[PDB]
């Protein structure tokens, strides 16, 4: 279906908390929420409006996708256009750039 | 000050010519232009609207103003206490022309 952009390029992801009474107030490292990602999801397909549930450090949070840019294997830079199309998937690489945005409730610190 | 101590700057500019141009310029214009300037060398990575989301860390890493975004920035910031010497420099748009000794021996005078 893809042809040739069969990777993801660079992710966007909006991270909210689940539950609102869990709200805490730690300075999360986005390094280490990327490799959280990557080690507990890799090379797994993805689409924008996608959603996951994601533990990290005992924390339970929502991710949606917001949107995703796919690019091909042997793509110096990155032309290709982010596209809000859910048609648009991809499969993850341990290299994505991958940028998280606070949620619409806007907590995750 | 803080620009040139930061490296952020080209090694183009002379500030001389710019005190040269300000003919009528008071204290407080000065820094819309320095405004102005940054904000045609920043727009030039962005490119807010169409073509979106090529932030990277390459572009942001070499930024520096050039000459001639200062002399775009004139463009856009105008005297105030200069406004009727602009009839004057308007007074000739038809040109000068010497088809005659006279006009050299009254323009000596």
């Amino acid at each position: 279906y893809s042809g040739k952009q069969s990777y993801l390029g660079s992710i966007d992801i909006d991270i909210s908390f689940r539950a609102r009474g869990k709200a805490v107030s730690t300075v999360f490292d986005q390094d280490e929420l990327a490799k959280q990602f990557v080690r507990c999801y890799e090379s797994q397909i993805f689409s924008p409006t996608q959603y996951l549930i994601m533990e990290f450090q005992g924390h339970f949070f929502d991710l949606k996708i917001r949107n995703v840019q796919a690019i091909d294997l042997g793509d110096i830079e990155p032309t290709s256009a982010v596209a809000t199309g859910i048609e648009t998937k991809g499969i993850l690489t341990k290299q994505t750039q991958i940028n998280f945005f606070k949620g619409r409730d806007g907590l995750v610190n | 000050k803080k620009m040139r101590e930061n490296n952020m700057m080209s090694d183009d500019v002379n500030l001389a010519e710019l005190a040269a141009l300000t003919k009528n310029f008071s204290g407080a214009e000065i820094e819309g232009l320095v405004k102005s300037a940054s904000s045609f060398a920043i727009n030039k990575t962005v490119n807010i609207g169409k073509g979106a989301t090529k932030l990277n860390t390459k572009d942001i890493a070499k930024l520096k103003v050039t000459r001639e975004d200062f002399l775009n920035a004139l463009n856009d910031v105008t005297p105030a206490f200069g406004i009727s010497e602009e009839d004057l420099k308007t007074c000739v748009e038809g040109g000068m022309m010497l088809y005659s000794e006279r006009v050299n021996s009254i323009l000596k005078n």
